[PDB]
């Protein structure tokens, strides 16, 4: 099944490039503005 | 995903490798001063079609093979529990990326000497294959 | 080493015996490796080498849970390179 969807992802080049685009200046945004500390909370 | 890294980029590596040995025969046998953009294109489509399932199947082996994992319970969970699942966020996108973005970004873009060191002791291990399973088993 | 037991040196094999040209299909899927190979335990541990250093805040605990990676990574691939064959050319004598 992996061949297939590597040919029709293949086909998609153009509007697939423009999503991972606006993946990438999407996930900039995020990563800036994510809350911090130093290890998970943990407590019971 | 501190030790994501080093399997995202291992990902595409076994891809763009196949690709330039698959782009190393066609070069061979046809003529060398003649090609396309859709005679480039097959080519590396064309190394897709072994490694394909090969690699996002065995990172998706990386990805359950550590489920197992969230079933810490308490604090030791709640610890290393954060930390599986940004490897695992991590690795299905550089999979779900091998296969969507990977191939196509490689489309639209001393080896020697460790491979005499190494042959001669892999044709040996082809004596009696079944003393080098017992080497092992020493191991 | 199943694709190279499944290409044209592999209609030899399956209709007759010759063990010089299953070592020949070996020696490919071999030389074939050692690139895509040599370049997997590179990115893999030259990538999870860094937090094998443990100095600062929260080393302690990455160095910890990255040396087991980073050590089994050497012998993993090192290891495999002479197992795995050697023991495919002792699987496929069985079923024949």
């Amino acid at each position: 099944m992996i061949e297939w969807i590597i040919r029709r992802s293949v086909a998609n080049r153009f509007l697939v490039l423009m999503g991972a685009l606006f993946l990438s200046i999407w996930g900039t945004w995020t990563i800036i503005n994510t809350p911090v500390d130093a290890l998970p909370d943990l407590s019971d | 995903i501190a030790i994501a890294v080093g399997a995202m980029v291992a990902a595409a590596i076994v891809m763009i490798e196949n690709a330039h040995k698959r782009l190393e025969e066609w070069q061979h046998q046809h003529p060398d001063a003649t090609l396309d953009n859709k005679t480039r294109w097959q080519v590396i489509t064309d190394a897709s079609v072994e490694v394909g399932p090969a690699l996002f199947i065995s990172l998706l082996i990386i990805t359950l093979s550590f489920i197992p994992i969230f079933t810490l319970e308490g604090q030791e969970g709640r610890l290393f529990g954060p930390l599986a699942f940004t490897k695992t966020y991590a690795m299905a996108g550089a999979a779900l990326l091998a296969i969507v973005v990977i191939p196509i970004l490689m489309g639209y873009w001393l080896n020697r000497f460790l491979i005499r060191v190494y042959h001669p002791l892999l044709l040996k291990v082809l004596h009696w294959p079944k003393t080098t399973l017992l080497v092992a088993a020493l191991s | 080493l199943r694709h190279a037991i499944e290409a044209v040196p592999s209609l030899n094999n399956p209709q007759t015996f010759s063990e010089q040209k299953l070592d020949e299909a070996l020696y490919h899927g071999a030389v074939l490796r050692v690139r895509p190979k040599a370049m997997t335990v590179a990115v893999i541990i030259a990538g999870l080498l860094p937090i094998l250093w443990g100095t600062g805040a929260g080393s302690e605990v990455m160095s910890r849970i990255a040396a087991p990676m980073i050590g089994g990574m050497i012998t993993a691939p090192l290891l495999s390179l002479f197992i795995i064959p050697a023991a495919y050319k002792l699987m496929w004598l069985h079923r024949h």
